[PDB]
């Protein structure tokens, strides 16, 4: 006994010194470790075994991966420990105390919260530290790999010491205090990732979880249903709306929105963004939260261009998308470059930890190829319209644009064939200018950010589509000054679009555009060359 | 110094010669174009001037980068820097000569008609500070300097001596027609013929174009369209052909109107 507590509080006392051998301090408890038998000596001992782990490795990069994997083998030991105790270990309710024996430390503090709540910070460190791991290891080497198979093993112990909590607190006020937390860990390593690889870190969860059942949504009996990653994800969603914390409560419906925007309906997730009024709030919210809700403008900026909405993609993205310092605005930048801008360290935590690993980052590329392809289909036929001689619909003043960047291709000593992907877009522009439709084709589809969609030969059949209507459209604004008469029937063989289409978009441009041209439907024949803006003027004159 | 500075210059230069031809083999145009700028001035800087197999290897990248650029003359130029350099080595087999020769003439003939002004200011114009040239050296000037030179002219394909013959030795339509059709079949036998197919054709239906409208100012387009038509490898599906039409009208080397209700088109020339 008083052995066991001598040593125990000598090393604790000791710990609290400056100068110490944090190895031998490590390797002392664990060699007191093999001694005790008595379930409060092991139970005491671990709680300050843990963080003096983190503790020692605490001012590294980060700790190691064999280092963390002994320490996850800590908490795991703690947690079949106080599981096969089964909560008997307090003498259960009418009678609180510790007693045994707390006159050796004589510093104890009622509390479940106070002695059994420090056990879900120690879980958070592991993630913690783990996430500087992926974030510190090289992008494309395996040990990324690895570390992300560490991954899961995390997730388990999120769910076990969920569970070991709800069957201790007898508390509800307590109890939801305490899970607020881990259920935000645990949405936060679900909601990126697709409802498969979803269903197997939660499968993988409950298989390693023993009699121990006592949660909400009564998972271990429902696991195969369909409604299943659905129903987690609302059920945690609609839980964080109680509590009082407002990054939380945003937090949570981001989250929503995000997974949401991936593998459901995108009208969902608008109204969602639309009802739950979160504007002057994320502004003032800090960085982190920012970076999410960049990441889930920029989701359903996605899903809804997947849907092949021109006109919603381009309202979407224009506010994030102007953004010169948008790599850093989506929180995604390689650590190292930072990592020798932030130090010192101390503060360099800020700066590190407001940045995200690989896997789940969004292929810049592929967003900014997205709102090019967007701005392109709109700015066209409006700009070929206003150049070729008919301005009444144009005033667009593009902020970092299309059509910028093709005022500064323009002026380029060299044109060169091609080889950035804003350059194989271009040329579809140009192509576009000129009526190829084909050779527009054919140079979007040269870009390589085609792949990262699931759907791609959908998209791609459905941008040929649109593609050909406002090329169509672009065609007819340039060319209709050197003609006076037009075909619909060669037009729609031509432009491959059936004449139901050719008159709909001719006739209705036209008369949004208050153009001089007739159309006689009878015998599908069109007539212009009238004029003008400057002959409306020449009236003008004359009339008064 | 001035010899450490003597070597690390030509260092500097070899260096960047090879990023030239490395980049241009690995079809990345930009580095290319960027590097080709970093060559041409350290060779103003450069007292020490390179070894002929670098320019001659030099010309060898240059016209491969100034045919995908758009600029034919550039092309035709760094060609004909080649053929120069390229006298000099002693493995040069007649067949070789011909081809090059060839080609240099071919490049000339596919170049765009310089006739017909440009408003504004060309960019492409910085790029002749490359190759010394101050100014483009119209399609004309192309023509002289190249017939003018001895070897040239005189290792080129009688093929090709009869192509500058159909188009710049009086052109009339039809003629030119019935004389393509004999001689296209004796040209496309030899190599060199393969690239050139499009600018060649888009200048010779610019000629057909121009000749149309001088000779018959009114016509139905179906009439138009059997004259603007051309052999084998210079064929265009209809609208791509009054497509090329509207090109050259935009051009404006052709003020054209057109009315399809009766299928006409209407030139009007009231300058």
């Amino acid at each position: 006994q008083e052995d066991f507590f001598t040593r125990l509080q000598t090393i604790i006392d000791s710990r609290g010194k400056k100068t110490v051998n944090q190895q031998s301090l490590i390797s002392t408890l664990e060699e007191l470790l093999t001694v005790a038998e008595k379930p409060y000596e092991f139970i005491m001992a671990y709680l300050t075994l843990i963080p003096s782990r983190f503790d020692a490795s605490a001012n590294l990069s980060y700790q190691p991966i064999d280092q963390w994997k002994s320490s996850f083998n800590d908490i795991s030991k703690l947690l079949s420990i106080l599981d096969q105790t089964i909560d008997t270990y307090q003498v259960n309710e009418f009678a609180d105390p510790i007693d045994f024996i707390e006159d050796e430390p004589k510093e104890d503090s009622d509390g479940v919260k106070r002695i059994l709540g420090s056990i879900f910070s120690f879980v958070e460190r592991l993630d913690d530290e783990f996430m500087k791991s992926l974030l510190n290891i090289d992008p494309h080497s395996s040990d990324y790999l690895i570390r992300l198979r560490d991954e899961q093993s995390i997730y388990n112990l999120i769910l076990r010491t969920q569970l070991y909590f709800e069957a201790t607190l007898k508390d509800e006020h307590d109890l939801e205090r305490a899970l607020t937390r881990p259920f935000v860990k645990r949405l936060d390593h679900i909601y990126y990732k697709s409802e498969n690889l979803i269903k197997i870190m939660e499968t993988a969860a409950w298989n390693i979880i023993p009699a121990q059942f006592k949660s909400k949504f009564t998972s271990k009996d429902q696991l195969d249903s369909a409604d299943y990653v659905d129903n987690l994800i609302d059920g945690l969603s609609t839980i964080l709306s109680k509590q009082n914390n407002i990054a939380v409560q945003k937090r949570a419906i981001l989250y929503n929105i995000y997974y949401t925007a991936l593998n459901k309906d995108f009208q969902t997730a608008k109204d969602m963004l639309l009802t739950s009024q979160v504007q002057t709030n994320i502004n003032q919210f800090d960085s982190s939260l920012q970076i999410l809700f960049n990441r889930v403008v920029v989701q359903l900026g996605l899903s809804a261009f997947k849907l092949c909405l021109i006109e919603e993609c381009h309202q979407i993205l224009n506010d994030l998308l102007s953004s010169s310092h948008l790599r850093e605005i989506l929180g995604q930048q390689s650590l190292h470059r930072i990592s020798l801008n932030s130090s010192n360290n101390a503060s360099a935590d800020e700066r590190a930890r407001q940045c995200l690993p690989y896997h789940q980052h969004i292929n810049l590329d592929l967003i900014d190829v997205v709102f090019l392809t967007c701005s392109l289909l709109i700015e066209i036929p409006r700009m070929t319209a206003f150049y070729s001689g008919i301005k009444v619909k144009r005033i667009p003043y593009s902020p970092k644009s299309i059509r910028r960047s093709l005022e500064h291709y323009d002026k380029l000593s060299f044109q060169g064939p091609p080889e950035t992907l804003r350059d194989y877009v271009l040329f579809a522009a140009k192509s576009m200018q000129k009526g190829n439709w084909r050779d527009s084709v054919k140079y979007l589809r040269e870009i390589k950010s085609w792949a990262l969609l699931p759907n791609m030969e959908t998209v791609l059949n459905s941008l040929t589509e649109r593609v050909q209507v406002e090329s169509l459209k672009t065609y007819f604004f340039s060319f209709k000054r050197f003609y006076s008469s037009f075909s619909v029937a060669k037009l729609a063989e031509l432009f491959d679009l059936p004449e139901n289409k050719v008159v709909e978009v001719l006739q209705s441009v036209i008369a949004e555009l208050e153009i001089p041209a007739k159309l006689n439907d009878e015998k599908t024949i069109f007539v212009v060359e009238k004029g003008d803006e400057i002959t409306k003027l020449e009236e003008a004159m004359v009339k008064l | 110094v001035d010899l450490s500075d003597a070597d690390t210059l030509q260092r500097y230069l070899d260096q960047r010669f090879q990023q030239v031809d490395v980049s241009v083999k690995l079809e990345l145009w930009h580095e290319a174009y960027r590097s080709i700028e970093d060559v041409f001035h350290l060779m103003k800087i450069s007292k020490r001037a390179p070894k002929p197999s670098t320019l001659a290897n030099y010309y060898e990248n240059l016209v491969k980068v100034f045919f995908v650029s758009g600029d034919p003359l550039l092309h035709t130029t760094a060609w004909k820097k080649f053929y120069k350099l390229y006298s000099t080595n002693p493995r040069a087999t007649e067949e070789e000569f011909k081809t090059y020769s060839s080609t240099i003439f071919l490049s000339a003939i596919s170049t765009q008609l310089d006739e017909i002004p440009s408003i504004g200011y060309d960019p492409h114009l910085r790029m002749y500070r490359l190759l010394n040239l101050d100014a483009k050296p119209t399609r004309k000037e192309m023509l002289q300097s190249i017939i003018e030179d001895e070897s040239i002219y005189g290792k080129v394909d009688e093929e090709l001596k009869e192509l500058y013959d159909i188009i710049e030795v009086n052109f009339d339509v039809d003629t030119v027609k019935q004389q393509l059709e004999n001689l296209l079949v004796k040209l496309s036998s030899k190599t060199y013929f393969s690239q050139y197919i499009a600018p060649l054709r888009d200048v010779i239906m610019r000629r057909v174009f121009v000749a149309a409208s001088q000779k018959f100012t009114t016509v139905s387009q179906s009439e138009l369209y059997k004259l603007a038509t051309l052999p084998a490898p210079l064929d265009l599906s209809a609208w791509d052909i009054e497509k090329s039409l509207l090109q050259a009208a935009v051009e404006d080397y052709v003020s054209i109107t057109i009315d399809h209700e009766s299928a006409k088109v209407t030139f009007a020339k009231d300058p």
